[PDB]
């Protein structure tokens, strides 16, 4: 099912990138400039690749990216597997991240509403109030009681757990959430607080802000105080501390209720203005 | 723990200078006063034998605690019904320690040194002698400490099964002694040019409560503990300095 | 490994036969200036070392937190065929590895600089008061003796070393305060130096652990010059933060210099 259709935006992209997708010859960008962007990427090794977003949607005409900007977040595992395929064609420690660029619109900050979830989109905003740089954990090595501590798969979400099945020892799932640092992934991330820009909005009343997370090799290229425009990702996070203001929050029926807000995420970010 | 008491009950019935022999002298005259506490300078031990000197240097915890009750048992030699048990008081002089240098090698040993006194606090009671009774068997029982090491080293035990921690302690038949809780600042003429003075925080026993006001020179005599209260940082730990003995100045 | 004993003999030679400029060679008149001031602590130079043996110098900047030990254990018995009567005196020495130049000012640090030897500058803000720590797990175990053997809980770790079937079964262990050696502790934070800011930015923290030579070796308005290493600290790392699995990282001081 997604499975099937998974592997066809698959396929696609990674025909894609093997073709062309630049018409003007003999004034640069000839014959599949994506091949070209990897072996500059060979050289030098930064593990990124900048393509843009209206080239995707020049050849098959918008059969593909309107997909790709509805149904984002379920296509990154099937993206990075299909560009994996390409470059070990190619090219023989390695991790990839996506990023796009080159958007027709830019929302703003009121504009931002739950029925683009997973979904790809851009905003401009004001920095304020940057973090420092720390290391995220992405995949972990949790052992058991067994001397087995083969764990490489299962629970690199965002709830710090470890893993249930394939058991080391003779036992059941026993005690979770540990993570042995001598094979373990870390990337790095920052979080900051963008706010609305002042020549926009109405008589002053206090505008509306959100913090958004920069992964990857993104970071510390927001100055404080600048404007930029941000890649589509919209994620909601589970949090504890939203309380004094109740409605209707669904229990689990270990009782916990469910407590969500809005974040940003982003994966390329260009500094106009 | 064993014969160690024969080893120092026959220290104070025969040790003797000269003529006059002090600690039968000096352990009459505090009984008729009732004073209840005995003074030993810590020269006359290694005279007399270094054996002991050298199980007293080494681990002093374990080892006062037997010293105190071989006093009790002389103290039954002399007034023959409410005898205590005794306290050990003792000064000497071989170097001053100052206080910015105590490092984590002195953790357990006999260390002297010298300041100024800061504040005080207001006396409190420990346990002594207490006695136990459990809610369902009714079963009583006595716990007796006397080692002081200052939150729990020794507490309730778990079965006489019955529940967890089934015991309590009864209010109308203990004893209790008193604690003190100074403060000690070093002295200014060892001067820090680019640090403040530093300070530590001792313990007094029953008998050396009330001897001093803030603002003195005092030197004291004391075992340089540690202690682990949560009241910043991992497996930490808290320096303290369990004073036996205060040898002040002429106060003036 | 099992290939350390290799390295135990043949970097023994550079400890003794090492001379420069017509003799004199300067770790054999170095062991001569410790125990004349009784400092357990040997200088070391990365030039000295990296010009002989280029391989040793490259397995110091790839784990230096199994290296280091090696390099600790071989340097007693150096020692020792000049002062015999060496084993009472702290019975351990640590070194002090000089220039190495990786980190420019503070803000280079990230996934590709982690659990290896960086040079890092910057000011002294604030420091904590000096404590000891344990370094000696010794049990409290009810079923089996109270001496039990030394175990090592030494890190930022604090490991949970559980007592199961010491005597017969799985007896209740505490810890005492009997016959363990304990070591000083001293944590001091560290910003970014008011002379090579960028324009605009913030000055940024962070945390360094001191360890049982180098205490009160600060005083705050100092510029400061760490050598130290670069790990990933747990024990409460963001508490109340489970759905970013952050982790806290902590600079184990490894030298001290002053300004330069």
């Amino acid at each position: 099912v997604d499975d099937v259709t998974g592997e066809k935006v698959r396929e696609a992209f990674e025909q894609f990138l093997e073709d062309f997708s630049v018409q003007s010859t003999d004034t640069g960008e000839v014959e599949k400039v994506y091949r070209a962007q990897i072996e500059f990427m060979k050289i030098y090794d930064l593990n990124t690749i900048y393509i843009d977003y209206q080239h995707l949607s020049m050849r098959e005409n918008g059969a593909l990216a309107m997909a790709i900007s509805e149904q984002y977040y379920r296509f990154l595992p099937f993206l990075q597997k299909g560009l994996r395929r390409v470059v070990r064609k190619y090219a023989p420690e390695r991790v990839f991240q996506i990023s796009f660029f080159n958007l027709p619109t830019v929302h703003r900050i009121r504009d931002i509403r739950s029925e683009k979830i997973g979904s790809l989109l851009s905003i401009s905003g004001t920095v304020t109030r940057t973090s420092e740089v720390r290391p995220e954990l992405y995949k972990a090595s949790f052992t058991c009681d067994m001397c087995r501590a083969i764990v490489d798969n299962v629970e690199q979400s965002f709830k710090y757990t470890e893993p249930t099945f394939c058991p080391n020892p003779s036992c059941e799932n026993r005690a979770f959430w540990t993570l042995n640092v001598t094979r373990s992934r870390f990337l790095d991330w920052q979080k900051v607080r963008i706010q609305e820009n002042a020549n926009e909005i109405p008589t002053g009343s206090m505008p509306r802000t959100l913090d958004v997370i920069l992964r990857g090799d993104s970071v510390e290229r927001a100055k404080p105080g600048d404007r930029c425009k941000f890649t589509g990702v919209e994620i909601v996070v589970p949090d504890v501390t939203q309380l004094g203001l109740p409605g209707v929050k669904p229990s689990s029926t270990g009782v916990r209720d469910l407590t969500y807000k809005i974040s940003f995420l982003a994966c390329h970010v260009i500094s106009i203005g | 723990n064993t014969e160690i008491i024969k080893s120092f009950k026959n220290f104070i019935l025969e040790f003797r200078l000269d003529s006059q022999f002090i600690y039968r002298d000096q352990l009459r005259n505090n009984i008729l006063v009732k004073n209840y506490s005995l003074t030993v300078n810590m020269e006359h031990l290694i005279g007399y034998n270094e054996d002991i000197y050298k199980k007293l240097s080494d681990e002093p915890s374990d080892i006062i605690p037997l010293f105190e009750t071989a006093i009790t048992q002389v103290a039954k030699r002399i007034s023959i019904n409410s005898l205590p048990t005794f306290q050990l008081i003792l000064n000497s002089n071989a170097n001053q320690i100052p206080l910015r240098d105590l490092d984590s090698e002195h953790v357990s040993k006999i260390v002297r040194l010298s300041g100024i006194i800061i504040s005080t606090s207001v006396l409190s009671s420990r346990a002594t002698y207490l006695s136990i009774m459990c809610r369902n068997c009714r079963h009583t029982t006595s716990i007796t400490i006397n080692n002081f090491n200052t939150g729990n080293t020794v507490s309730l035990p778990r079965s006489c099964n019955c529940g967890p921690d089934p015991y309590i302690i009864i209010h109308e038949s203990s004893k209790f002694i008193d604690q003190q809780f100074l403060k000690l600042q070093e002295i200014p003429e060892l001067v820090p040019v680019g640090e403040m003075p530093r300070n530590l925080t001792m313990t007094c026993d029953r008998y050396l409560t009330n001897k001093v006001i803030p603002g003195t020179r005092v030197t004291i005599v004391g075992i340089y503990s540690i202690y682990n209260s949560k009241n910043s940082g991992v497996a930490i730990r808290t320096p303290y300095i369990k004073i036996l003995g205060i040898q002040s100045d002429v106060e003036t | 490994p099992n290939v350390s004993r290799t390295i135990a003999r043949e970097l023994k030679s550079f400890l003794l036969e090492y001379t420069d400029e017509t003799g004199r060679s300067v770790y054999g008149a170095r062991i001569r200036t410790l125990g004349e001031m009784n400092s357990e602590s040997l200088e070391v130079n990365y030039r000295h070392l990296a010009e002989s043996k280029a391989i040793l110098a490259l397995f110091l900047a790839k784990c230096p937190e199994e290296m280091l030990k090696i390099f600790d254990l071989v340097a007693m018995e150096a020692t020792e065929l000049h002062y015999p009567d060496y084993a009472r005196i702290h019975s351990e020495i640590h070194v002090r590895i000089s220039d190495f130049p990786t980190i420019y000012s503070l803000r280079e640090l990230r996934e590709s600089n982690l659990s290896s030897l960086v040079r890092v500058t910057g000011v002294v803000t604030r420091r904590t008061g000096v404590f000891p720590q344990l370094k000696y797990v010794k049990f409290n175990c009810l079923k089996c003796g109270s001496i039990l053997g030394p175990f090592f809980q030494d890190s930022n770790e604090e490991i949970r070393i559980s007592f199961c079937t010491n005597c017969k079964s799985k007896g209740p262990f505490r810890v005492n305060g009997e016959k363990t050696v304990y070591r000083n502790y001293q944590r001091v934070t560290l910003q970014e130096a008011p002379g090579t800011v960028p324009p605009g930015r913030l000055p940024r923290h962070r945390e360094v652990i001191l360890l049982a030579d180098l205490v009160d070796v600060s005083k705050p308005g100092e510029e400061v010059e760490v050598t130290g290493i670069y790990k990933n600290n747990y024990d409460g790392n963001l508490n109340a933060k489970n759905g970013f699995p952050v982790f806290a990282t902590i600079i184990e001081a490894n030298s001290i210099k002053r300004r330069e």
